[PDB]
RNA sequence: GGGGCGUCAGUAUUCAAUUGUCAGAGGUGAAAUUCUUGGAUUUAUUGAAGACUAACAACUGCGAAAGCAUUCGCCAAGGAUGUUUUCAUUAAUCAGGAACGUAAACUAUUAGGGAUCGGACGGCGUUUAUUUUUGACCCGUUCGGCACCUUACGAUAGGAGUAUGGU
């Protein structure tokens, strides 16, 4: 396994830490100059190094690693349907999760443990009890992936997938790639999302939540704003700039009441086709959308014979 | 017309078709019947077959050899003897796309004595 | 569509057929054509030359292609190759087998067949061994159904199969051996001189195993092609 | 997934030719019956003669054929007919979901009365379950000496071959016919498509 | 294809090695357990081990029975036939005793004939046979034996319902 530095301003990129570890394959990498380096394995060594130890966890090959930001917790995910935290100081266990049913692939911190395993499920653990708090299903594959927010869960069923934990439903699934789906990585400032597979391309996503729940916000104003307009052209009696905004707000239960009264206003102009100049101005000055839904309302007024 | 030679494994299970130089030893390009359909329960099937001996043509049409020697076998130590559908649907498919076939042999372990 | 393997197992897959090239064979001495096909080997460099796996292959090729006459559709022969020469294959026999369509298709029921086996060592020191297959003739203008040959008339049959395929098979050399099977001389030897214990309806010699070459003497193997 | 198309339209370089042998009480049959077998080879394009003098079947590759699994049809039409299947039945082979299978039952049974007995269980009582079988696996069986001759579908050759193995095993025919009618009937309603079928038998 | 001992092979299976591998393979009605980039399954070639002797293989052969199927050698034994072979009741039957050792589940002749194999004899002849042997095929006679069909010559060897009353 290996450090690198990454230099931003300088074309230099160096791998100047180095560990040997063990005699396998080193599985996944967990990070607390750096603290140090936890390192997993494809046999049962997990093994712990520091920048310029081992132990036994599990029976199969061990999956992921992550830490908490303050570093004082830490866990490790395997196929035989266990997960580990253990003193992460000095070489004792705080303890064990109880089981994930075939075999945990993922776990995630927040800054409450994330567990995404073999089956098409997915739990949220403490450490308080080490049981689950929260249970989730809804996939058609493996996992693989749980990232944090500022939560999200990709899969192996080519769908990454977004809820929250004190609801515990899902609220929103996401669906570009081709067959398979691997890995998420997220922006730390906001909340961007960045899935990756087997297939080769990678799509990013962002949150437009908040966009649309102002544009949403802005909409209800207008709307209201409009609508107390319309109440006010109504009662005042100014039937033409009524009926251009009933047009616009596309109800037609006061429109109906504007175009009797329009047509019988018992003062009519002679020369004008419905009584008013205004209202026959604003029917030649009609918008082809316009006049097609006044169609649509035309007909289903010349059904009733009143 | 260079000849090479196709094994064409047909058990009840799953097929293969696999091609081979003249020798024996170098493998030229081999495709599963399983490997084309995404059921384990139709992975013994004539569309598998078919499937698997249009994309052996195509590679060997891409290699350039446009004629194959075809033997055929099934599980024979203490199984069948007999070729599953991969067989008949994997030789029509082969031959309706190019592949002007050559000798045909059913090679076939046939135990002695097994059991 | 959808793949099925575990964590980071597919690797980056290389064209194998870059480092392949192919080499074009020539059959030995008695037989009618000399190129017979193409085999794709490795690429030759340091660390594993293919001149050592060119060695090291045999290959199985049928009689008719060789002869040129669809009547040995079966009876395929094995080839070793031990010599290489520039785009070049040069070959020697290995063996004579079979196919189990003929083995299915020679045995019938109410007639006996007769195998036999020898192991004989020809002038040139190879060992080899020979399997005689012998079914017996059924006479015409016969009305019993089943033609059958005693047990100490099938054991005198035997012992004079093998008497004749060790006299007319230790004389010769291989090349010889392998002309006089060709048209089967031996096999009508056989028909010739065993009818008068029983009379035998086809005699073939069904293998050829040649087991150990002890030599690999360029002068004879070129003298060949 | 599973239907297979005839084939629609010179895709053989060496003429190739297959041979059989056959015993005089079956070249009788064979000479009478022989013109309904050349008359459906030669739809399919496939020479076929036969040779009452040295007792031999022979199918060889036209010009003019163009399946090239019609030989291989052909050739286990040519052993089963030398094999004493009757002939609409041997014909039956030539189409093309259909396959034959030759199951040798003499090496299961080391006794000779006890070998007797099994088979003639096999066969059963006026050949009821041997048409029971035939029933409920879709297959032809004919117990043919020392050797089980059967024909069908490969799922059909399948089941019987586990039936004919059961049978020289000591296990009745008639609880492995239970056996197939319940599954028979726990296939027949994919409500119980995928469990362990193994509570039931 | 009776038994013992040795020997010779044949494939197939498993295991291992060497290559070409390059994503699944295996099972099942579907699955799952499992093996799988240190390369499974597959392709080719060798080597070892243990087992068994396909097809021929039968309305057959041998052994008293269970049983007995690769070739060749050795060892005794056995059957039938033929003989121009001997002692002349030695014999028949079994009390007592002695040797060999997962199954079941549809069930004095008959009077000859057609087959069958083991001798022995005879022969119009086809093929060995370059011509005598001798064998193969066909035919007839004769003993002996597994089995078929016909004829007998005859024979002979409580269950299911419905009630009623107790316990």
């Amino acid at each position: 396994a290996r450090l690198w530095r990454v230099d931003p301003a300088n074309n230099s990129y160096t791998c100047y830490a180095v560990f040997t570890g063990h005699l396998e394959s080193v599985g996944a990498v967990a990070l607390p100059p750096p603290a140090f380096l936890i390192s997993g394995s494809q046999d049962r060594f997990v093994q712990k190094r520091d920048i310029p130890l081992r132990r036994l966890a599990h029976d199969k090959d061990i999956n992921a690693l992550d830490i908490s930001p303050n570093g004082k917790l830490f866990a490790s995910a395997s196929q035989d349907k266990t997960v580990k935290i253990w003193d992460v100081e000095k070489l004792e266990v705080q303890g064990i999760l109880r089981g994930h049913k075939r075999g945990v692939w993922t776990v995630r911190f927040a800054p409450v443990v994330l567990t995404g395993s073999g089956d098409k499920t997915i739990k949220l653990w403490n450490l308080s009890d080490y049981t689950c708090i929260r249970t989730f299903e809804g996939h058609s594959h493996n996992v693989l992936k749980v990232v944090w927010l500022h939560f999200a869960s990709a899969g192996a069923d080519t769908l990454v997938k977004v809820w929250d934990a004190n609801t515990g439903e899902t609220e929103c699934t996401l669906d570009n790639h081709e067959d398979r789906l691997w890995t998420l990585a997220v922006h730390s400032k906001t909340n961007i999302l960045a899935s990756a597979g087997s297939d080769s391309k990678v799509t990013f996503w962002r949150d437009t939540t908040a966009e649309t729940q102002a544009a949403a916000a802005q909409a209800a104003l207008k709307l209201v704003e409009q609508e107390q307009t319309l109440e006010n052209y109504i009662h005042a009696g100014a039937y033409r700039d009524a009926i251009v905004l009933a047009l616009q707000l596309n109800h037609p239960g006061r429109l109906l009441n504007l175009f009797t009264n329009v047509v019988t206003t018992r003062n009519p102009d002679p020369d004008s086709l419905t009584g008013l100049k205004a209202v026959d101005d604003v029917l030649a000055k009609l918008s082809d959308e316009q006049i097609f839904q006044l169609l649509l309302r035309l007909r289903d007024w010349n059904t009733n014979a009143r | 017309l260079v000849f090479g030679v196709a094994r064409i494994f047909a058990s009840f299970n799953d097929t293969f078709v696999h091609v081979t130089d003249l020798s024996g030893r170098e493998t030229i390009c081999r495709v599963t019947g399983g490997m084309k359909v995404k059921a384990d329960r139709d992975e013994s099937s004539p569309y598998a077959a078919m499937l698997a001996a249009q994309d052996v043509a195509a590679r060997c049409k891409e290699l350039g050899i446009t004629a194959l020697h075809i033997k055929i076998r099934a599980t024979g130590g203490n199984g069948t003897k007999t070729p599953g559908p991969g067989a008949q649907s994997a030789l029509r498919a082969l031959a309706r796309s190019g592949m002007k076939i050559g000798r045909i042999e059913d090679v076939t372990p046939t135990p002695s004595d097994s059991t | 569509r959808l793949s099925k393997g575990k964590k980071g197992l597919k690797k980056k897959v290389q064209d194998p057929f870059t480092r392949k090239d192919w080499y074009n064979i020539k059959a030995p001495a008695p037989f009618a054509v000399r190129d017979v096909g193409k085999t794709l080997v490795n690429r030759t460099t340091g660390l594993k030359n293919a001149n050592d796996a060119l060695k090291g292959r045999i290959f199985e090729v049928c009689l008719a292609d060789l002869q040129k006459d669809e009547d040995h559709a079966f009876r395929k022969i094995k080839l070793r190759v031990d010599e290489v020469q520039g785009k070049n294959c040069l070959t020697n026999f290995h063996g004579l087998d079979f196919t189990t369509d003929k083995l299915r298709s020679l045995v019938r029921k109410w007639q006996t067949l007769i195998e036999a086996n020898v192991t004989v060592t020809t002038t040139d020191h190879y060992l080899l061994r020979l399997f005689a297959i012998a079914f017996t003739k059924r006479r015409p203008n016969q009305i019993k159904k089943t033609t059958y040959a005693q047990s100490s008339q099938i054991r005198a049959i035997r012992r004079k199969m093998v008497e004749i395929i060790q006299r007319e098979a230790a004389s010769c050399t291989l090349h010889q051996l392998v002309s006089k099977l060709i048209p089967e001389v031996i096999g009508r030897e056989i028909e010739k001189a065993t009818q008068g214990i029983y009379p035998l309806q086809n005699v073939h010699i069904r293998k050829v195993k040649l087991l150990k070459q002890p030599k690999f003497d360029l002068g004879a193997l070129m003298a060949l092609h | 997934k599973w239907k297979i198309e005839p084939f629609l339209p010179g895709p053989f370089l060496e003429e190739s030719s297959f041979m059989t042998l056959f015993p005089k009480y079956r070249e009788r049959y064979l000479k009478d019956c022989w013109p309904l077998v050349t008359k459906a080879l030669e739809k399919h394009g496939i020479a076929a003669t036969l040779d009452i003098v040295e007792g031999s079947m022979t199918v060889k590759t036209t010009r003019k054929t163009y399946d090239p699994a019609a030989i291989l049809k052909a050739r286990d039409l040519i052993k089963l007919l030398a094999r004493s299947v009757p002939a609409p039945q041997a014909l039956k082979i030539l189409e093309d979901g259909m396959a034959c299978d030759i199951i040798k039952i003499r090496s299961m049974v080391r006794n000779k009365e006890r070998f007797v007995k099994r088979r003639q269980r096999l066969l059963g009582q006026n050949g009821t379950t041997l048409k029971a079988l035939e029933l409920l696996t879709q297959t032809y069986i004919l117990v043919h000496g020392n050797t089980v001759s059967v024909m069908g579908g490969y799922k059909g050759l399948k089941e019987v071959r586990r039936v004919v193995e059961d049978t020289m095993n000591n296990i009745h025919p008639i609880y492995l016919i239970k056996e197939l009618m319940i599954k028979r009937e726990l296939a027949k309603d994919p409500a119980l498509a995928h469990e362990d079928w193994s509570r039931y038998l």
